[PDB]
RNA sequence: GUGAGGGGAGUGAAAUAGAUCCUGAAACCGCAUGCAUACAAGCAGUGGGAGCACCUUCGUGGUGUGACUGCGUACCUUUUG
RNA sequence: GUACUCUGGGGAUAACAGGCUGAUACCGCCCAAGAGUUCAUAUCGACGGCGGUGUUUGGCACCUCGAUGUCGGCUCAUCUCAUCCUGGGGCUGAAGCAGGUCCCAAGGGUAUGGCUGUUCGCCAUUUAAAGAGGUACGCGAGCUGGGUUUAGAACGUCGUGA
RNA sequence: GGGAAGCCUACCUCAAGAUAAGAUUUCCCUAGGACUUUAUGUCCUCUAAAGAGCCGUUCGAGACUAGGACGUUGAUAGGUU
């Protein structure tokens, strides 16, 4: 009985921002997902969030190494009995890097409704400003 | 592409010269109001909302009334949007009319419009399936869909299969209809073709995309 | 063809959630002053100020 | 409806002992109260667990519901299985 | 002897389909005498060797005999490329019009009849072409029942006879 | 750098349950009390707005639905000419 678990009204929640320029993005994607699900608290608990707030600035300046720029393909599946669709790693970050970035986010994440509670506390931006000006965010290392 | 917004008549024949027959649509234009335009800095496009036909005032609501009486134009019937470039908005302003002369003899254009209903309809018609045949011992079989499909892989009914349902009554627009000729005291344009829906429907007819 | 299965009653509930009734509309005469049908003859004989059946 | 049926009065120790008549259970079917439930996938439970509603010998208590979470593919026969 | 049959039982044990395997079959690759011709590794290619898929014929008996009920035809489709046409190229005994080999490419298209139950095959006439396959050799709680495989009768062979 | 009926756009249709539920224009609702657990608190008194629905005459809309037009300020349906 002694070992207690957070009460979900009294977590409180606070804003950080990371650059995302010139990173790489599997490192960058753990250890936002490391943040976000909350395990750097001391009152972690598996069934409760406790995580924090993250918004991603530079978003199309994330980077990979080796070949990835044009071997990576992200495929995606209509139920249609020809519906496989097939892009690459390029045109993807280049017209939508929020996709690459939840991609990413996602995969590292439980999956379940605590799972898609958490993916929800990510804010991803392509430009170098952000909106959520009146939280206040502190700028965080990476 | 700025168009307008007219009514089907019904369809008749134009004689020429030489004496070729050409099947025409007629299309009746009740001079359109413009209502708002929508410009790139407040709304995120450039379009031309218009307004046509006549409504009693106990049929239009409040907010209707008040949105005609800020555009300053009576009330129609129906309202529609046309996306316009800034090219095409010079001399554009609300309570503007745009008038049957914006189209010439000659002219290419499109026609949208709401195709006729055929109610809840089978395969043949539908999606012009064969029937069987009638004798041979043929069973209560006749116009029936017949397979669907493999029956372990994948074992069901893929998305998208043909089948029975609701046939008609959806938008449709047809391209390349040559503007046989305009008339500007009775309001009307006739034009060589047919243009989907039955009489007295709305259609919208559009310069040609294509060229 | 026929069940492999029961139904629980709760799918059956779920099933008869769209059996509900509904009210008539029902309106006090301007000139005899009973309930009746809208736009019909009230039982005894009046409908919209004339009197079928004189009596 | 001079029907069936029911509510009063009365008899009776007792009328949910009223003639479909001692006691009268389960499957099955209604009503009322309390909690949960309309963005989230599977033998429907188990170990944790916030909140809500009534009780009090007012608690590191009781009674119901229980969002969120780790694990988890019924029973019997016959078989190498 | 039972095809006039019946009972108790089995996927402990066969015929159809799935699974494992790849002897057989299909495709690819290495070396290479020789050949069309007197030479071009332009094109085939003996004697030998190494692999790939699971479309043929086979092997084994793991699921099904207190039932997985079909050879072909009709209607309806979906997928692969080892590409029939349309598209883009390299080489060539490529003057041009044409042909041959190989590479890339799956968007679309990809016949009507005669004879047989036919799958297949033969024939007549068209087209740019009338491709090869997987999906319980797709699809029979969607249709057909012409073939096979119940009960009747006859011929040919065998049996004295059933 | 050039480079194909291949891919993405381009053409037509659907599409904010896109729970990430978007945008634009206009319209509507501005009273008096009591009590407690002082909270978008609970009971009273006084008004029911803009609109939607029920109903009716009907359709080139339609299985039932849904959708379009009209309801004395009316040509929505029948009749008459
Ligand atoms: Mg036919
Ligand atoms: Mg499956
Ligand atoms: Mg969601
Ligand atoms: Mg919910
Ligand atoms: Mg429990
Ligand atoms: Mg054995
Ligand atoms: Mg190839
Ligand atoms: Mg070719
Ligand atoms: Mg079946």
């Amino acid at each position: 009985m002694k070992t207690l678990s957070a009460k979900p009204a009294e977590v409180q929640h606070d804003w950080f921002v990371v650059d995302a320029t010139g990173k790489t993005l599997g490192r960058l994607a753990t250890e936002i997902a490391r943040r976000l699900r909350g395990k750097h608290k001391t009152s972690y608990t598996p069934h409760v969030d406790t995580g924090d707030y993250i918004i991603v600035i530079n978003a199309e300046q994330v980077q990979v190494t080796g070949n990835k720029a044009l071997d990576k393909k992200y495929y995606r599946h209509t139920e249609f009995p020809g519906g496989l669709k097939e892009t690459n790693f390029e045109k993807l970050v280049a017209h939508k890097p929020e996709e690459i970035f939840e991609r990413a986010v996602k995969g590292m994440l439980p999956k379940g409704p605590l799972g898609y509670a958490m993916i929800k506390k990510m804010k991803v931006y392509a430009g170098s400003e952000h909106p959520h000006a009146a939280q206040q965010p502190q700028v965080l290392d990476i | 592409a700025i168009g307008l917004v007219g009514r089907k008549c019904g369809m008749t024949r134009i004689f020429t010269d030489a004496g070729v027959s050409v099947p025409v649509t007629v299309i009746e234009v009740d001079p359109n109001r413009i209502t708002q335009i929508k410009t790139l800095e407040t709304d995120g496009y450039q379009a031309v909302q218009v307004t046509t036909g006549e409504r009693r005032e106990s049929r239009v609501t409040n907010a209707q009334k008040g949105h005609f009486a800020k555009a300053g134009v009576a009330a129609g019937r129906l309202v529609k949007e046309f996306r316009v470039t800034e090219a095409e908005l010079e001399g554009r302003e609300v309570g503007g009319t745009i008038g049957v002369d914006l189209f010439t003899v000659g002219q290419i254009v499109d026609v949208t419009g709401q195709s006729k209903g055929k109610g809840f309809q089978g395969g043949v018609k539908r999606w012009n399936f064969r029937t069987q045949d009638a004798t041979h011992g043929n069973s209560v079989s006749h116009r029936v869909l017949g397979s669907t499909g493999q029956n372990q892989t994948p074992g069901r009914v893929f998305k998208g299969k043909k089948m029975a349902g609701h046939l008609g009554d959806e938008r449709v627009t047809v391209q390349g209809l040559e503007i046989v000729s305009v008339d500007t005291e009775r309001s009307v344009l006739v034009v060589k073709g047919a243009i989907p829906g039955a009489t007295g429907g709305d259609v919208i007819v559009r310069p040609t995309i294509k060229a | 063809a026929v069940q492999q299965n029961r139904k629980s009653r709760s799918r059956r509930d779920m099933r008869r959630s769209h059996d509900a009734l509904t009210e008539n509309a029902l309106t006090v005469d301007q000139a005899t002053g009973e309930t009746h049908r809208r736009h019909h003859v009230t039982k005894d004989g009046f409908y919209r100020g004339r009197q079928l059946f004189a009596k």
